[PDB]
C-alpha cells in the first residue's frame, strides 16, 4: 500500500516543519509526537520495500512459470485436438462404410420371389424390361390401363 | 493407427517444449 506510506510520511514531514517553524519563530509533546510518526513512516517504508521485492519476485516466477505451462497444455491440447478430429473423421468414415456393408449384406432379394414374379408378369408389360427402357419411358408398372384404371379394381372393387 | 504415433511424437513434442 504506497498510498498509506506516502500518507504517513507526508504527515511526518508535516509535523517536522511545523516543529521546526515553531522552534524557529520561539527563540515537548509534538516533537515526540513528530519523531515517532517518522520512526513509523521509516519502518514502514523499510517493510513495504521488502514486501515489494518479494512480491515483485514472486510475480515474475509466476508468470514466467504460468505462462510455460499454460502454452504447453494449450499446444498439448490443440495437437490432441487435431489428432482427435482426424480420428473422427476417420472413424466416421469407417462407420458409414460398416453401415453399408452392413445393409448390402443383411440384404437380400428372394430367388422363389423373383421367379414368382417373372412366372406372373411374363403376361402383360408390368414389370418386364422392355429392349428401350430407360428411366421415363414407356414401360410402367402397371399392367395395362383397361385391365387396372377400368378392369376389376374399377369396375368389381371400384 | 500409424498416424496415431505421429501423436505420441506430440507427445514428445510435449517434452520439448517444456523446457
Amino acid at each position: 500500500t504506497r498510498e498509506r506510506l506516502l500518507s504517513a510520511l507526508e504527515d511526518l514531514e508535516v509535523l517536522s516543519r511545523e516543529l521546526i517553524e515553531m522552534l524557529a519563530i520561539s527563540r515537548e509533546n509534538q516533537v515526540l509526537e513528530l519523531l515517532i510518526h517518522r520512526d513509523g513512516d521509516f519502518q514502514e517504508l523499510m517493510k513495504l520495500a521488502l514486501n515489494q521485492g518479494k512480491v515483485h519476485h514472486e510475480m515474475q516466477a509466476l508468470e514466467k512459470e504460468v505462462e510455460k505451462r499454460d502454452s504447453d497444455i494449450q499446444q498439448l491440447q490443440k495437437q490432441l485436438k487435431e489428432a482427435e478430429q482426424i480420428l473422427a473423421t476417420a472413424v466416421y468414415q469407417a462407420k458409414e462404410k460398416l453401415k453399408s456393408i452392413e445393409k448390402a449384406r443383411k440384404g437380400a432379394i428372394s430367388s422363389e420371389e423373383i421367379i414368382k414374379y417373372a412366372h406372373r408378369i411374363s403376361a402383360s408389360n408390368a414389370v418386364c424390361a422392355p429392349l428401350t427402357w430407360v428411366p421415363g419411358d414407356p414401360r410402367r408398372p402397371y399392367p395395362t390401363d383397361l385391365e387396372m384404371r377400368s378392369g376389376l379394381l374399377g369396375q368389381m372393387n371400384n | 493407427l500409424e498416424r496415431v504415433i505421429e501423436m505420441i511424437q506430440n507427445c514428445l513434442a510435449s517434452l520439448p517444449d517444456d523446457l
